């Protein structure tokens, strides 16, 4: 019925995807989500919203998502939708695997789901998918690597990024503060504690309204690993120690 | 906005487009059964809206099987597709049951098939009333009737059409009970002269048609010399 | 043939506002409770019918999907119904397939992802009904929510339905990690009894346990046995 | 609507069966009537009337009776008119108002 | 004006002590009282919202 | 406390019902009682007839149909 | 013995019932030392309605027999063995308020002030203005009317933003 | 409180306040056929009353009806819509069938109120069909939970209830009842067929003669269905 169609995948009078437009709206709102690509590692860190004394711990995690052995993945947006991607992405990893005995190369996967999400918003009459991705993973031909999409199936490489709350001040920091080419691990997450602290704004980090996630190559294999509650906070009092002998 | 689908309800707990679709139902001309002892008697009033068509033109009494008859009254499309429904029920039941269609069965199965089509947005509700009425030994005699909502009701007499009211407080006189087919049949013919209408239509030609004791339980058109000699009559009862 | 459409849509806002309908539907219905103790893990909820006429044997809200996990609601009643179908055959779904009983996560999960399909399908509308789940896999209790938007919250102690604000400000309250399954209940009861407009017969609440022994709803008599206090 | 002001909120409501066959017996006397009338028949014709519209069946019926050219009411000529008035009543929206 | 209303009130409360000076307790009271009709203020006008 | 009210009725019930009622009302549950009296023809006041008062003056608003809840 | 267990726990439910009437305290005593093992007999909720109860029906009458403070404390050391929380804190607050009826001034302060504390961490209303003025009571009878009038205001505050039944409003007042 | 959000009140969403608007006006349609009727559970009987209504006397009395059997031993009401009556009468009737057909034994009245519920939660689900504006009532015997009395909404609530009204009059009916419940134990013998004639005739205030009721009851003695005749009627309207 053409009544009550909402036309979710048609143009404006100007070539702009409405229906894409506001879900990339929904995304600033959402946590924040940090990219810095290290020379020995990658490290996603997000915020975690789901602040309440109630709430129960459980998962390895609450935001990063694994999806192979060498590959994870941060979501902003819908938690629901978010569950759908990451579903379809471990699917895609798998069945690669299974055609070559080869782990999925990192723009294979990140093309194949933008794939999925752009065929959504071009035909169908459904509502786009309201999630940004930011990703994580090494694979022999470019090494370790940092991804991001979008609703509308765009993605791009990013030495460093921001895609969520406060995305422009967090990029614009990370543009002040980015050596190219010039960061170990350690750097990376220090100032990854540092962009974070101010991005959340409410209070500091409190070593319990954040995630951190490290992915680094050991022994010949890689390995994921979300940081604890003790490296965290001795992190940010290492971090504060620091700004207050600055100043 | 509340009248534009079959799948919406006013606020009043009504489905509009139903109503309007059996308001079409009384543009069209008036049809009449009468169940008797013997069995049943439709009569129908043709309006002939041109000098120029054939004597026969568009029949508005149907044989869905070869007890059964239908008459109809509103839109003809809707009029013959429910009366090629019918005629599938019929012969589907007698392949898989191996025997004739109980008419109430047959009733309640086209009223079903009518009312699926006042459900949903996709298809609209039909513009046709009918009346189905048959007879047999064992199952005696009957007539039935669905509207455009899908209600089956058994009638003793009733009139669907445009001057629907006069017949009804014309038909309530009879006393049907306890008479046969052959002097219902002139009591149908007096009746649909009765309600016509001189100064709106311009004319019209009878169709009859019965199911009795008389018929070994064919539904067949009445025949020729009965049929006029009850035309006479009833020209005659309206001096 | 059926709407190919979704009737959920962003919002300029970015705010799928068929949701938060839905969200508001389940604000406006009937309390209810859980909480997990150190030993056992409860759900309770309030049942007052409309009149002496009903049957409050007739139909339960709470209701089990295997021997070992359960779940109550607070919203519509039919789509709970549903969505109690649904959770039992994806239940014995993993149960066929790998012949062990299924994690309450796993099954919060996939009732959840049933959820989502249908703020996003063609022609449908997003269920009115928020669920707690609970279970014992793994020596461990287990205490889920799951909403209309299809997003699921593990809980420590919760409470939704009709006045869950001042609910959650009482659990928060009167939580403590050292709990015991009798306190448990006990705390519960009193919840609902925070706002309940009447007085809380043995047949105007219902509760639901697990541990060990295995979830499994509890008679009136051990109600009112429990209310005695 | 306080209950100092007005203190009692009494409902009129469409008549009943029974209450249909008052009304309709309290209009229909004065006329002048031959042959047997049936009220039960038009009480069973009359569902959602008021009494309004009784009272314009038994003049719709004396109505049809001088149409006729007759000096009677006769039955046929209340059952012509119950159905006319039920034909009319189309137009009306049935629907009531509590006060809340 | 809720701070500007329990400073009437607690003078108000005092003198009907029949005292000169307000008291603690007569501020902890009129801050309650004041507090608490602003409170049902609020949760009357979320009613009206309802 | 004007009345003649045998002592079989006993108030707490009334006043315990969760009804938001405005004290207007509570003069008209108490005025109707009486007057149910009178329609008896009596000069007491029974339990009955307070309950029909009570009933006749809260009347419950349209009950949400069960299935939300 | 299920049926003999509910046939035993509702004949000592009921004996205890009418030793109460009766104010046959030793007898009464001597049945709550007899149903000391039965707490592994029966639920531990109907246990604690039992010992509730039963205590409770003991300290209905005002017979100063003795075992009363050791009674209490005995029930109290089972509460705290039981884990039992709310019903120890309802049987502290009866403890210190047989404290004051005997005659026991300055060293109940200190148990109720720890109520008071403990109680105040939590949010229980009826228990906690039942302490409060208990403790208002006992500043009464040690004379502190500066104190014991604060400890009252306080009491009726908390009172306020509740519903009183008859005997709370009538003790308050 | 009343908002309007689009097309909310022309398909079965959502309203800003969490309302299906069109699951309340197809409750509204229930009270389109001006027909009440009662159910009343005995101690070893259960029964159902309703009215019947002859517009006038043309139609065959004996047809128009609202009284059907599912299977040999369950039988219900019908109120409101004729032609979504008799749908859901069909619905049912063919999935009392196929519960025997495949698990051996006759359906219990709960769970065919449950399927057919389930069916109209579908229709107030997906937004392509309306609902149905029709209400059921089922009775029958249990063989260890006594007599069953059950009836279903268009929206899809199943209450099992132990004495019931629907229709136009189902408020004042419902207070009678409750009352009565209240008094002793809501009749306590196979006589409960006096409590409900006596409850549909005070409501409609009709004093009801032999041709403008029908009656059907289930015995535990006699747990087939039965559609109580007209010389039965007479015989109990005489009674009282």
């Amino acid at each position: 019925s053409r009544r009550y169609d909402s036309r979710t995948t048609i143009f404006s009078p100007e070539g702009r995807l409405y229906q894409v437009e506001y879900a990339m709206e929904a995304i600033g709102h959402a946590g924040t989500c940090l990219g810095i690509l290290a020379n020995d590692g990658v490290l996603l860190a997000a915020e975690r919203r789901n602040i309440h004394k109630l709430l129960d711990e459980v998962f390895f995690s609450e935001k990063i998502y694994k999806l192979n052995e060498d590959m994870a993945c941060s979501v902003a947006g819908i938690t629901s939708d978010a569950n759908v991607l990451t579903n379809e992405l471990r699917l895609i990893a798998q069945r690669y695997l299974l055609q070559y005995q080869e782990p999925i190369p990192c723009e294979q996967l990140v093309t194949a789901l933008c794939d999925i999400k752009q065929a959504y918003t071009q035909f169908g009459g459904k509502r786009p998918f309201g999630v940004s991705l930011l990703y994580i993973g090494w694979d022999k031909h470019y090494g370790f690597q940092l991804y991001q999409s979008d609703p509308s199936g765009n993605y791009g490489g990013w030495k460093a990024t921001c895609i969520g709350n406060n995305s422009a001040a967090a990029v614009s920091m990370l543009k002040q503060d980015y050596k190219e080419g010039e960061m170990t691990l350690k750097s990376a997450l220090a100032l990854a504690i540092k962009v974070l602290n101010k991005t959340m704004d409410v209070s500091k980090l409190s070593a319990e309204k954040v995630e951190i996630a490290t992915l680094t190559r050991e022994n010949g294999k890689t390995v994921i690993r979300v940081l604890k509650q003790k490296e965290v906070e001795q992190l940010i009092k290492k971090h504060e120690e620091e700004e207050a002998k600055a100043e | 906005g509340y009248d534009l689908s079959a799948s919406t309800f006013s606020p009043d707990g009504r489905v509009f487009q139903v109503e309007y679709a059996m308001k079409a139902v009384e543009n069209s001309s008036t049809a009449i059964g009468i169940r008797c002892k013997d069995g049943v008697v439709f009569g129908v009033e043709k309006l002939v809206l041109s000098k120029l068509y054939e004597e026969g033109s568009n029949k508005r009494l149907f044989n869905v099987d070869r007890h059964v008859g239908m008459a109809v009254a509103g839109l003809l499309a809707d009029a013959r597709s429910l009366a090629d429904i019918a005629r599938e029920e019929a012969s589907n039941f007698r392949s898989n049951f191996g025997y004739n269609i109980p008419l109430k069965h047959l009733a309640d199965r086209v009223a079903m098939y009518v009312h699926a089509y006042t459900l949903y947005s996709a298809v609209r509700p039909f513009g046709c009333s009918f009346m189905l009425g048959s007879y047999s030994v064992n199952d005696g005699a009957q007539l039935y009737m669905i509207d455009p909502s899908g209600v089956s009701y058994g009638y003793w007499g009733c009139a669907i059409g445009k001057a629907r009211q006069a017949a009804k407080t014309e038909i309530e006189k009879l006393q049907m009970k306890e008479m046969t087919c052959r002097d219902i049949v002139k009591e149908v013919a007096k009746i649909i002269y009765i309600v016509h209408d001189e100064v709106k239509d311009k004319a019209f030609e009878l169709e009859l048609s019965w199911v009795g004791e008389l018929t070994n339980g064919r539904h067949e058109i009445v025949p020729k010399d009965i049929r006029e000699e009850a035309e006479k009559y009833a020209k005659e009862s309206l001096k | 043939r059926g709407y190919s459409f979704s009737l959920t849509t962003f919002s300029p806002s970015g705010k799928l506002v068929q949701i938060e309908y839905a969200l508001a539907a389940v604000a406006g219905g009937a309390p209810s409770v859980g909480i997990k103790a150190a030993n056992g893990v409860v759900l309770a909820t309030e049942k007052k019918q409309k009149s002496i006429l009903y049957d409050e044997r007739s139909v339960h809200k709470v209701e089990p999907i295997t021997k070992h996990i359960g779940l109550v609601y607070s919203g519509m009643g039919p789509d709970y119904r549903v969505l109690v179908h649904r959770a039992r055959k994806l239940a014995q779904q993993y149960y066929l397939v790998y012949q062990e009983p299924i994690p309450t996560a796993q099954l919060v999960q996939r009732v959840a992802s049933v959820m989502q399909e249908y703020t996003q399908s063609g022609g449908v509308r997003p269920f009115g009904v928020s669920l707690l789940i609970c279970g014992w896999n793994e020596g461990r209790p287990y205490l889920f929510q799951s909403d209309p938007s299809g997003a699921y919250f593990a809980w420590k102690a919760t409470a939704m339905g009709k006045n869950y604000v001042n609910g959650k400000t009482f659990l928060e309250k009167r939580y403590n990690e050292d709990l015991e399954l009798e306190d448990a209940i006990h705390t519960a009861i009193l919840t609902l009894k925070e706002s309940f407009e009447g007085q809380m017969t043995e047949d105007n609440i219902e509760v639901g346990i697990c541990n060990e022994a295995g979830f499994r709803r509890l008679t009136p008599t051990e109600v009112k046995d429990y209310l005695a206090a | 609507l306080r209950p100092g002001r007005l203190d009692r909120k009494i409902h009129i409501d469409l008549p009943n069966e029974q209450a249909r066959l008052d009304i309709l017996k309290i209009h229909a006397g004065p006329i002048t009537k031959h042959g047997e009338i049936d009220y039960e028949a038009i009480v069973k014709l009359s569902d959602g009337f008021n009494g309004a519209d009784l009272r314009n069946v038994c003049t719709e019926a004396g109505m049809f009776a001088i149409r006729a050219d007759h000096d009677f009411v006769v039955q046929e000529d209340f059952m012509k008119a119950v159905r006319k008035v039920a034909d009319s009543k189309k137009l009306e929206s049935k629907l009531d108002y509590k006060p809340v | 004006a809720e701070v500007k209303g329990v400073c009437t009130e607690a003078g108000m409360y005092a003198l009907r002590e029949r005292r000169v000076h307000v008291t603690q307790e007569d501020f902890e009271m009129a801050v309650a009282k004041v507090m608490q009709k602003d409170s049902e203020k609020n949760m009357s006008i979320k009613k009206l919202w309802k | 406390s004007k009345m003649n009210l045998s002592e079989e009725v006993d108030l707490e019930d009334y006043v315990a019902r969760p009804d938001k009622i405005s004290g207007a009302d509570i003069n008209s549950i108490c005025q109707e009682s009486g007057m149910l009296a009178v329609r008896e023809n009596r000069y007491i006041v029974l339990a009955k007839d307070f309950e029909k008062a009570y009933k006749t003056v809260i009347k419950k608003d349209e009950q949400e149909h069960e299935f939300y809840k | 013995d299920e049926e003999a267990v509910q046939v035993k726990e509702q004949s000592i439910l009921e004996l205890g019932s009418l030793l109460a009437k009766t104010g046959q305290a030793a007898e009464l005593g001597g049945l709550l030392k007899y149903v000391r093992p039965f707490l592994n007999s029966i639920s531990k909720a109907k246990a604690a309605r039992l010992v509730r109860s039963l205590l409770d029906l003991f300290l209905d009458m005002e017979a100063a027999t003795g075992q009363e403070v050791e009674l209490c404390l005995e029930c109290i050391e089972w509460a705290k063995s039981e884990k039992r929380t709310f019903l120890r804190q309802a049987l502290e607050a009866r403890l210190v308020s047989l404290y004051f009826d005997t005659k026991r001034y300055q060293e109940a302060l200190h148990l109720g002030s720890q109520l008071l504390r403990e109680l105040k961490k939590m949010d229980d209303k009826a228990l906690l203005v039942e302490v409060q003025l208990l403790e208002s009571k006992t500043y009464h009878a040690l004379s502190n009317l500066p104190k014991a009038r604060a400890a009252l205001t306080s009491a009726r505050t908390t009172a306020n933003a509740i519903y009183c039944p008859p005997k709370l409003q009538a003790t308050l007042d | 409180r009343g908002s309007s959000a689009g097309f909310d009140r022309h398909i079965t969403i959502f309203s800003p306040e969490g309302r299906l608007y069109q699951v309340e006006y197809a409750f509204k349609a229930i009270n389109q056929g001006g027909l009440t009727s009662v159910a009343v559970r005995g101690k070893d009987c259960a029964v159902i009353v309703t009215q019947k209504k002859v517009p006038d006397k043309l139609l065959d009395s004996s047809t128009v009806t609202h009284l059907f059997k599912i299977t040999e031993n369950i039988g219900c009401v019908m109120t409101g819509m004729t032609a979504d009556s008799r749908s859901q009468v069909q619905r049912a009737r063919y999935e009392a069938a196929n519960w025997k057909y495949k698990y051996g034994y006759e359906i219990p009245v709960d769970m065919l109120c449950k399927r057919i519920a389930d069916i109209s939660q579908v229709y107030t689900q997906n937004a392509e069909m309306r609902p149905l504006g029709c209400c059921m009532i089922l009775i029958g015997i249990d063989e260890e939970q006594g007599p069953q009395v059950y009836k279903c909404d268009p929206a899809g609530y199943y209450c099992g209830f132990k004495a019931t009204a629907a229709g136009v009059k189902q408020t004042e009916s419902t207070s009678f009842l409750e009352k009565k419940v209240k008094k002793k134990f809501d009749w306590t013998f196979e006589q409960t067929v006096e409590t409900a004639i006596t409850c549909l005739s005070t409501v409609l205030s009709i004093d009801f003669k032999p041709s403008e009721i029908e009656v059907g009851v289930v015995t535990v003695e006699n747990p087939k269905f039965r559609i109580l005749t007209e010389a039965e009627i007479d015989a109990h309207l005489v009674a009282l």
